[PDB]
DNA sequence: GCACGTGGACCACAAACGTGAAGGGTGAGGCTGGAGGAAAGGCGTGGCTTTCAAAGTCCCTCTCCCCTCAAGGTCCTGGACACACTACAAACCCAGAGTTGAAGCTTGGGTTGCATAACGGATCCAGGAACAAAGTCGGGGTGGGGG
DNA sequence: CCCCCACCCCGACTTTGTTCCTGGATCCGTTATGCAACCCAAGCTTCAACTCTGGGTTTGTAGTGTGTCCAGGACCTTGAGGGGAGAGGGACTTTGAAAGCCACGCCTTTCCTCCAGCCTCACCCTTCACGTTTGTGGTCCACGTGC
């Protein structure tokens, strides 16, 4: 479960806080509800153009198709330094 | 007595400032159970599904509720005829 | 909200007694996370025990120290009668670029110029004294005294041939459970800018974003406190009005990678800060574009502060 | 792991094990799951902040389902986001319509 | 019965805790000494108030007295009043520190440098982000010198916020110069130029070097202050620095000073190229004392 | 098991009304609900039960619930997913 | 506790009396050893003589 | 006897409570209070009135 | 003319009866790029594309007429104003 | 270019109210409907140029506008697949 | 053939490809894409039977996409289906309310 | 590439022999086929997952087709399948 | 009469209490990551030629534009009644408890299964020719309104 | 009810698309081998079922008052319907060359394998936070009694 990484991430946005068990189911069911749709748009895309693997390009196009576009940005910003610092090291 | 419609308004907003569950829920237990055996007899549910149920349930009638409101004032009235929730589930 | 004030008043009450033992456990020394309650309380007990004890048996002077190093342009170093260094202030690094770890342990000979090891052998060897029981060493007039010398500096490429700094010693000997002479050395010539050397905070970092002119966009609320400037009194100007002549070319380097690479980490650098300090940094860069046409619109800079054993390791 | 290489929270090996298992496609470019944590992470960053917001406002340290609630129907892109989610005991935002106020 | 009876080892467990925290109360009571000379039962909340109320370094303070120069002063931001000074400041300015403190800073600093100063106090262990920096022109009770040239750093501090700072008089000539036998860095200042050789920036190292402050040069062209014996090699350096990335250096020359007397430097240009506009900013100097 | 449709109270159906901002009901919406309720109820109901048939189970569970409500544009958070 | 109890009971007759003397200080043509009831009724005509009187000039 | 000096007594504490009450309904604040005010409480407001 | 209406009534009749776009082709294409430019210039566009997106368009539009026009019955009126619009968009 | 919004014609929401049925309309309508659709259309296009753009084309097809309407939740049938 | 053995028109061996693409799953048993292409078959004979009694009331010997229309809308089963469905050339059906209707 | 035009005219002279099909009708229909084969895939690999299962068999579809479509489709549907099924398993 | 006493009142503290929530520790093994290799996916170069862009011209439908006038939307007014609000009575829901065992879940055994590959083979797909369908224009029949 | 006008559907002619015939293949299908996914038999323990008792908040039923919904009259202004004129649309035709597609060669990316070892998960122990009661004491008061 992402209990340990929901917590953790908590602690760094507002550390003086805790979360209620239910929250936390809440905030498990979010999340795998949120990869499922990626992950199925991203495999439609490989789909839409007979590719066979997914890459950081077909999740930046899922996710500007499914996030809204002020999400959108910020999402392709955290994507972006991440698989930057990841390779760059 | 209060006047017709402060007592409602006292109770939107207990209702609102709260989040239980409305129906009771032996009540709902068996109406669940009173329309699964139409489709098996003899069927078991995990007490968390019938909560779950509930809730949906609820949620779904909440927000009906508040279209058909929307409804009502759009033809100017407050209160809520089967007309509006008609038309509510038409559109 | 009769009994919600109850509970209100009764949790006030939970929070101001977990308050008090925050606040008790915050001032101890060698701190540390996941003390039970009662083990704060104990840590509390003894280390009032040991405070007490230690004081009964002996604006902040700290800030005094430092501004008063930092004006003269000096820095405190003790070494034995032997030549051996014993402590040194970290203000050294930045007056002769030497690494606390660089001088003690190790010889002052070693950056004393060797036509000048026999005098400075002599101030060391040449005083000795036993103390009574009743002064201290270093109020008694015999101790004190004032000398000059040059010292050695330190560098980040060993090519480059050995260059010192004259300085005056001023300082007092002292026996230690050996005899030393610990002393505040201020450099002979001034020293009105300087680089800091060691990052006073664990890690600290500001963010700005740059035009295709490399004039600033945006510059964030952590920047003026480390860099002194506030956003108005750097946007519109380059982000090269503020770095160090010598890292000038490795950023025009670095900023040319960039173009050909869109993202990636730069070198080490230096920037000067509105308090008049040369401050080591190292930077993460990237590039956003225009969807229109998918070319470039604005870079985003991270700047993050560096330590100078990182900048001379590298 | 990835996740620290990536100085990432969230576990890359889990999100590349789950993309690799549910059949989402033949292959998995070794991108796409540090991508995906990320974008994971952000989203539980924005909803966390504003649950603690909520949490902060009416005085409380520990959030709860109404606090998720409430920061998910005031925020429009979540709102958009999740307009047809539902979660439990969640409650309402306190919306009254003027023509019902008494004057 | 197996509910119950492991509800008492843990309820016993909780009694053991608040036990051992009422003792430890007591104890923390008993090291705080109006604790202990208090005869009631201090309760738990105002003992631990009182603890937190109740919880060489002279070696080192004259280790850095005996070293210090110059003097320390304390002017309030909000104030321009200064606050507090050492007595040294009465070797310096020859105002005594009944004459300083009590008054306000700017009527001892030049008009023109009261500006500088008022700027120098906005705000924006003691970090470089609340570090300030600058040369000006202090009063002195004996008399045009009845203004000398101060160096003064410091700090900004916080009811009233405050800077606290070091004034320096440093003598503008270079006593000891350097052995022939030991490599001594010499004296330095950087400057950055336009086209035209007007400074863009400088540093205090000029002020020190050649007695002008900041503002003093800014706004002005290096060939109102270079000698006309060596502008001739100078402004071929300088034609010659505008064509090429490589770092020039120049011949001993001589550059005038605020008192009037000129001084002998040797200089490192070059004209640096912003690579995101392919572009000269300025001309870049380092100067050096010869 | 009958009649349970009446079990749905006048008073639960009025507090739900409320929690939905509304501020007056007609006395036809009582039927009307229970109706509109019992139709919805059904159809997840029959979706439900139709998942723990092919998992070849005798007891549902909150996950076939989940399911039958996600593919319906239901979804809810607080039982798993 | 009775000796605790005591002295809150001083403590409690002592406020009242300090009161009662306070009180009945500020009254024209003043006079010690008046009776505590005397005090209150002679501070309660006073009070609405001063008032009218303050309130009318 | 005792018993008629004690009922004095009674009597006595009676006329202070009245005159208490009195007191207090010559202070604007001890006359807009609403709970029965503890004595010394009514006299602090009494002599703050004055 | 003939009373107001009734000639509605026969153009309602026959674009039911019809199946062709009720709009100006050339119009459309131009109000297309006139949108598409602004997310990526240089593009080029099949007119089985421009058609796809007009009879979207229409099947759309019409349809939110539809609901437009119940609001519009409901609220007791034969004119649709903006709110019906606006309402049926919300539910 | 710019305006092709009005050359959605007064006379064309009039043909397509007709086809809802619409018996009457109001002027606000036209402006209305005109906004409406750009959103509409703004959306759908979006969708489609970041389909196109993924496949690093230049060119718009159909398959693209089919792809965005299936997601947005709007099947049309006849334009291929 | 596959389908000559179940007695349809559909090819089971398409179907059964397909099944395989798209990674539905891992395996897929030989009868699934059999009762696929029955259902399938069966449901385009519903379909194209009411579309040629839709054309044969509009006199009509072809299917066009209005026939496909009218059937489909007519029939509350596919309605049901396919409300969210458009077709091209599709029309509407000729409702009008009788409010609307001159009295 | 590949579409349904010959299953669905052999089909069609089934249903209606004197009955011809237009090519955008048959286009239509393609769209349908191929719309209703992603619904039922998708539909039993979710229940394959749902139960841990990697193969699809004829049960994930008659339980895909029976959440899929409505109860006289679907009974009609399931009986058609399990005939199908029925006879290619004997034959 | 006052002060102190005791009972009483009231306040609030102070502590423990146990319960509920949470966290720390230890076990522990599953899962992550790395090495090593194979070979498949993708990048890259070089070429073509299909499709959309872009435009021209004429005919013409459709749009633009203007006015009239009745119908529809709207405002304003009045009635009553379906609904809300209070009340007492009741009940079944809620809570807590007990009791029973069908089914969940794990283990081990064994099988039937489907994937995979090679190979066989013939129905399907690209293409060529002929016929029917589709697009465009004109005529006839049907439907409704107005007189 | 009858006549006139407008619209809707059908019919005819011309051009383009689809279907049927032909050749080559590879999609479909078969038969084989293989490793194993899953069914099956069996046993063990759990969670759910089922039931009861007791409490009492919620629910049901009943009585009374009015705010809301509805109908109605009546204004007045907005849209519709038509007429009439004019323009860009629509249809059809044209050409240009850019972009997408294709084929060829290289190589390096990630699956697959095996292993190593430690972070995340489960359980167990322990602690803290909390309400909440209560203990407990103090502040203070109301009026007794004593001095």
């Amino acid at each position: 479960s992402y209990s340990i990484y929901v917590y953790k991430v908590l602690k760094q946005v507002h550390p003086d806080t805790g979360i209620s068990s239910k929250a936390m189911g809440i905030m498990n069911s979010f999340v795998n509800d949120i990869f499922e749709r990626i992950a199925g748009e991203a495999s439609r895309l490989a789909h839409y153009n007979k590719r066979s693997t997914i890459t950081s390009r077909e999740i930046q196009t899922a996710v500007r198709l499914l996030l809204p576009g002020e999400l959108a940005k910020h999402a392709v910003s955290e994507g972006t330094k991440a698989v930057t610092k990841y390779t760059s090291a | 007595r209060y006047r017709p419609g402060t007592v409602a308004l006292r109770e939107i907003r207990r209702y609102q400032k709260s989040t239980e569950l409305l129906i009771r829920k032996l009540p709902f237990q068996r109406l669940v159970r009173e329309i699964a055996q139409d489709f098996k007899t003899d069927l078991r549910f995990q007490s968390s599904a019938v909560m779950a149920l509930q809730e949906a349930c609820e949620a779904y009638l909440v927000g009906l509720f508040e279209d058909t409101n929307l409804c009502a004032i759009h033809a100017k009235r407050v209160t809520i005829m089967p007309k509006d929730i008609q038309l509510a589930r038409r559109i | 909200a009769k009994r919600v004030s109850r509970n209100k008043s009764e949790k006030k009450r939970r929070d101001q007694f977990n308050v008090l033992i925050k606040e008790l456990g915050s001032m101890l020394p060698g701190n540390a996370r996941k003390m039970d309650k009662s083990t704060v309380l104990q840590k509390s007990i003894d280390f009032l025990r040991k405070h007490k004890e230690t004081t009964a048996q002996s604006l902040s002077n700290e800030e005094f120290t430092q501004l008063m190093l930092e004006a003269l342009d000096g820095f405190f170093l003790a070494i034995m009668t032997d030549g051996s260094i014993i402590y040194v202030s970290e203000s050294v690094t930045s007056l002769l670029e030497h690494l606390p770890s660089d001088l003690v342990d190790q010889s002052i000979f070693n950056f004393i110029p060797e036509g000048e090891h026999s005098e400075v052998y002599k101030i060391l060897s040449t005083h000795l004294l036993e103390s009574d029981s009743l002064t201290p060493e270093y109020l008694k007039s015999k101790n004190q005294l004032e000398f000059c010398c040059h010292m050695l500096r330190g560098t980040i490429d060993p090519k480059e041939p050995s260059t010192y700094e004259y300085v005056r010693f001023i300082g007092n000997f002292k026996s230690l459970t050996r005899v030393c002479f610990v002393a505040t050395v201020r450099l002979a010539t001034p020293q009105f800018i300087k680089e800091m050397c060691t990052v006073e905070e664990p890690n600290e970092e500001f963010t700005s974003r740059h035009s295709l002119e490399w004039k600033f966009l945006f510059l964030d609320h952590r920047a003026p406190p480390i860099i002194g400037y506030l956003p108005f009194e750097v946007l519109g100007t380059s982000g090269y009005d503020y770095y160090h002549v010598d890292d000038l070319e490795n950023l025009a380097k670095c900023h040319e990678h960039l173009m050909q690479y869109g993202k990636g980490k730069s070198c080490y650098y230096r920037f000067l800060t509105k308090g008049q300090q040369w401050i080591w940094l190292q930077t993460h860069y990237y590039i956003t574009y225009h969807q229109w046409n998918s070319r470039p619109e604005f870079i985003v800079c991270t700047h993050t502060v560096v330590s100078y054993a990182e900048v001379r390791a590298e | 792991t990835r996740s620290s290489r990536a100085g990432l929270q969230f576990p890359v090996g889990r999100v590349h094990r789950l993309l690799r298992k549910g059949n989402y496609s033949e292959r998995v470019g070794a991108g796409a799951p540090v991508y995906l944590a990320a974008v994971l992470e952000y989203l539980t960053a924005e909803i966390l902040e504003l649950a603690g917001n909520a949490a902060r406002d009416n005085k409380k340290t520990r959030i709860i389902p109404r606090h998720l609630q409430l920061a998910i129907r005031n925020d429009e892109e979540l709102n958009k986001l999740l307009g047809r989610v539902t979660i439990a005991q969640g409650g309402v935002l306190p919306n009254i319509q003027a023509v019902l106020l008494p004057k | 019965g197996r509910i119950k009876n492991a509800r008492e080892a843990h309820s016993q467990i909780e009694k053991r805790r608040r036990d051992k925290m009422n003792s430890f109360i007591d104890e923390l009571a008993s090291l705080v000494p109006t604790c202990n000379a208090m005869s009631r039962k201090l309760d738990k909340l105002t003992v631990l108030r009182m603890a937190v109320q109740h919880m060489s370094d002279d070696e080192l303070k004259h280790l850095i007295l005996r070293a210090a120069d110059g003097f320390l002063f304390v002017v309030g931001c909000d104030r321009g009043k200064i606050l507090f000074v050492s007595e040294s400041v009465f070797k310096i300015l020859n105002y005594s520190q009944n004459d300083l403190i009590g008054q306000s800073l700017f009527d001892y600093l030049h008009p023109k440098d009261i500006a500088k100063v008022k700027e120098q106090l906005s705000s924006s262990r003691l970090c470089s982000g609340a570090r300030r920096s600058f040369f000006c022109r202090m009063k002195c009770n004996r008399p045009r010198k009845s203004f000398c040239t101060i160096h003064s750093t410091g700090y900004l501090k916080s009811n009233l916020s405050c800077l606290v700072a070091i004034g320096r008089l440093h003598s503008h000539m270079v006593p000891q110069p350097a052995n022939g036998e030991i490599r001594v860095k010499s004296m330095e200042y950087v400057s950055r130029h336009a086209i035209d050789g007007k400074f863009v920036f400088v540093d205090q190292r000029a002020t020190a070097i050649l007695a002008y402050l900041p503002q003093e040069l800014l706004g002005t062209s290096c060939y109102e202050y270079f000698h006309q014996d060596d502008i001739g090699h100078l402004a071929e350096c300088h034609r010659q620095v505008l064509q090429t990335r490589e770092k020039i250096t120049t011949n001993c020359y001589k550059f005038k000073i605020k008192d009037g007397s000129f001084i002998t430097l040797r200089s490192r240009w070059f004209s640096f190229m912003n690579p995101w506009t392919k572009e000269v900013e300025y001309i870049v100097s380092t100067n050096t004392v010869v | 098991l009958r009649d349970n449709i009446q079990g749905i109270t006048k008073p639960a159906i009025r507090r739900l009304a409320r929690r939905g901002g509304v501020k007056r009901i007609s006395g036809l919406i009582y039927e009307e609900t229970r109706g509109v309720l019992k139709v919805f109820l059904e159809n997840v109901i029959r979706d439900a039960v139709t998942y723990t048939e092919h998992a070849k189970r005798k007891t549902v569970t909150a996950m076939d619930v989940v399911y039958a409500l996600k593919r319906q544009g239901r979804t809810l958070y607080g039982f798993g997913g | 506790k009775r000796v605790s109890r005591n002295k809150s009971e001083k403590k409690r007759r002592d406020q009242f009396n300090v009161l009662i003397k306070e009180l009945g200080s500020m009254l024209p043509g003043n006079a010690r050893k008046m009776d505590k009831s005397t005090v209150l009724q002679k501070s309660i005509d006073f009070l609405r003589k001063h008032k009218e009187t303050t309130a009318q000039s | 006897a005792r018993e008629a000096h004690s009922q004095i007594e009674k009597r006595r504490r009676d006329k202070m409570n009245s005159f208490i009450d009195e007191l207090a309904s010559l202070v604007p604040t001890c006359n807009a209070m609403s709970r029965k005010l503890d004595k010394l409480t009514v006299l602090r407001m009494a002599v703050q009135h004055m």
